[PDB]
């Protein structure tokens, strides 16, 4: 039951991806059901929504150009990029259509927690762990945040707990 | 509703290929379904899915001339001069039609390792990005079996696929933006 | 949308969502009139009133369900929005609240002929 | 079930009635059971009170004179008018002893929302609706509204629906 | 009385369409099945009707030319030019036939939204008189494919049309007067 590093979300933040098997590989390790909870902290003064979804076999695609991304844009591993233009979801797939996928609200309003359990999907029955990124967690703040002052900090953090690892 | 089934979803039975050749002679094409962006746009929608080809071949020349079509699979080495002896090989299939008989149709099974091919492929070979090296399914050689007449020739060859017995999993939002390639998703 | 671009004749009955986003503290009030598409869009409150409405309160509920009848597309209909009253917040909060809306055919949506779709070049 | 204009409350507002029959006579219309819905919003930090009454048969009286009012004074319609002398009632009944009629209390402290069933209370079983103003629904500011601040507008939404008009 | 039967009344199978093109190239003839005043006298009669079309394309030349017959519905594009890539789409009824072999055949299923065809439609569209938007059908574009042959070609093309599966509804007195033009029954 692994918790990462916690990010502070503002109104400039745009974004967050993690790679599930790579950004826990890391971490004293060398079937695999995974289950995350993500929890962020406010008071009842601040404002604002998320949308963490958990996308399988995503994709993603360089900006403006022709060239496919490379060994270190790809596998960041448990610190998590940051998406350069969420409203495409860097694939030209759309925001808009993007609850087809397993996904819960944040809205800092009613609650400030969310738990998905994420199955073994792959069409072989094995995986090669070090070279395959199966699911990719990712945060995208839909309505920014807001009080009289400037922005807060708002700390989020991913819990991520596999079960039969090997 | 009947219409609305993935299996009748995905049948169109559209054109994915058409390059003649000039009387290099004969015509090579790998057999990626990423070809044309309406079908291309139509397959973006789902993560793995699992189908067969029905592959037709139709062939209109600008006369009794004979063609043979072989399909190639991977793994197997692939020819690259006419008269070479890989199209005397009998370890793959072949078909020889004619231009006046109604053209040649023939349909290749599911050939993946895997379970469904896997049309987004995170992850590397070896060590390139979004290549699945079980993804690939082969590709087939045209060439004429005929001594070449010397006179004004032009032998265009068009390629139909329907795929059917459509399975399907996972479904994906759509593709707005425009495609910069065929190798990956860049916009 | 993107679905029934192949298709070319749709019909069913479609229901919307809104969501409020704003603080824990702030409420006020707003109607979402529904007009048939036999009946002009009203552009002023009075006579909004006529027409089938609801009135959303944030405050006491966060969201809001409304059911659209459905008509076929054979060959308009407008789901607007009105301020109900002026919308009220702490000194500590911010002032700028948030709505977004949801979309979701029921299940008597259907489709017939398919064609090709003039979204991608 | 009608809906009317909202009233903005002050710190120098100071009182408000509508006549019942004819205030909603203007809108689609030419036995009747009235029910009326009360309902302001405040946040926590406010604080006041109200006093949501009906009173029936309710004869206005001139300020300081001997001429009776006009059809103008008393038949305003649909806005509502405003209590001159909210302390006597307009009339020099008391506001001490107004909880006599049925009335409910809206304390921004417990509660803001009140509600009010109207039977039908005439005499003769017709009556004329263009010529008689049967309830006067009153709400009258007790205890005026105070934050750190300058006064808020803490609005006032009075619904109206009938049953059986005809 | 098996002959006066309204489905053997009305299963003619006569033509519509004869128009040939020289060697724009490419024949596109609008579905609507007022063309000759025979066949469109027999139809008066009845108010609402429901059918379905069975296609023949009969075709001679003045050799071994190849053509495309593509049928389009309503509210999809129409080609403009031979070599468009509407030609390429496969989200239509498309067929492939040679001049040598015998004719192709197609039947066209009831594509009205309604219960029937309105033949006749007191009522006014958008705001045309005389015009139910959703009693056309489509229209079918007929190309050739090949690289031309720069000699002398004379190709002719005779569409024929068989309503069967017919149902009437409401009897209606015939026309006697002769017609002025074919988009309204004027005298």
């Amino acid at each position: 039951f692994y918790t990462l590093k916690s990010v502070k979300w503002e109104t400039g933040s745009t974004g967050w991806w993690w790679k599930l098997p790579d950004a826990l590989n890391n971490i004293g390790m060398f079937r695999s059901g995974f289950l995350i909870h993500v929890q962020c902290n406010a008071t009842k003064f601040h404002q604002g929504a998320l949308l963490v979804v958990a996308i399988p076999e995503h994709q993603r695609g360089a900006h403006n150009t022709n060239t496919s991304p490379g060994f270190d844009d790809i596998m960041k591993g448990e610190e998590g990029g940051t998406f350069n233009h969420p409203y495409v979801l860097d694939d030209g797939t759309s925001l808009a259509c993007a609850t087809i996928f397993p996904h819960q609200w944040i809205n800092l309003r009613t609650n400030n927690s969310a738990t998905i359990v994420l199955p073994w999907m792959n069409a072989a029955p094995m995986d090669f762990p070090l070279r395959h990124n199966q699911w990719t967690l990712a945060i995208i703040p839909v309505v920014p945040l807001g009080t009289r002052t400037t922005s807060s900090m708002v700390p989020i953090t991913v819990s991520i707990a596999p079960m039969c690892c090997e | 509703v009947s219409e609305t089934l993935v299996e009748n979803f995905l049948s169109r039975a559209a054109l994915v290929s058409k390059r003649s050749f000039e009387y290099k002679n004969f015509f090579k094409w790998t057999i990626n379904t990423r070809s044309f962006v309406q079908l291309r746009r139509k397959l973006e929608l789902f993560t793995y899915l699992r189908f067969d080809a029905e592959i037709t071949i139709l062939t209109t020349v600008a006369p009794d001339l004979t063609l043979q079509a072989m399909f190639v699979p991977t793994g197997a080495l692939t020819p690259e001069k006419q008269d070479s002896f890989h199209w005397q090989s009998g370890s793959n299939a072949s078909v020889f039609f004619k231009i006046s008989d109604p053209p040649a149709r023939i349909t290749i099974p599911f050939m993946c390792i895997n379970s469904a091919y896997s049309v987004f492929y995170d992850g590397f070979a070896g060590f390139l990005y979004g290549i699945n090296p079980a993804d690939t399914i082969g590709n087939l050689c045209v060439r004429i079996v005929n001594e070449h007449q010397p006179v004004g020739f032009t032998v265009t060859v068009r390629v139909y696929m329907k795929p059917k017995h459509i399975k399907a999993w996972a479904p994906r939002p759509p593709r707005t933006l425009p495609y910069m390639s065929i190798a990956n998703a860049n916009y | 949308g993107n679905i029934s671009r192949y298709y070319t004749h749709w019909s069913g009955s479609l229901e919307m969502t809104f969501m409020f986003c704003g603080s824990f503290m702030a409420t006020g009030k707003l109607i979402l009139c529904y007009t048939p598409p036999g009946g002009s869009c009203p552009t002023t409150r009075e006579t909004a009133m006529l027409g089938t409405h609801i009135v959303w309160d944030f405050g006491l509920q966060s969201s809001v369900t409304l059911i659209i009848p459905w008509i076929s597309g054979s060959h308009v209909g407008y789901v607007t929005c009105f301020m109900q009253t002026n919308l009220i917040v702490p000194s500590e909060s911010s002032d700028t609240c948030s709505l977004i809306g949801f979309i979701a055919a029921k299940d008597d949506f259907s489709l017939r002929l398919m064609r090709d779709s003039p979204d991608i070049g």
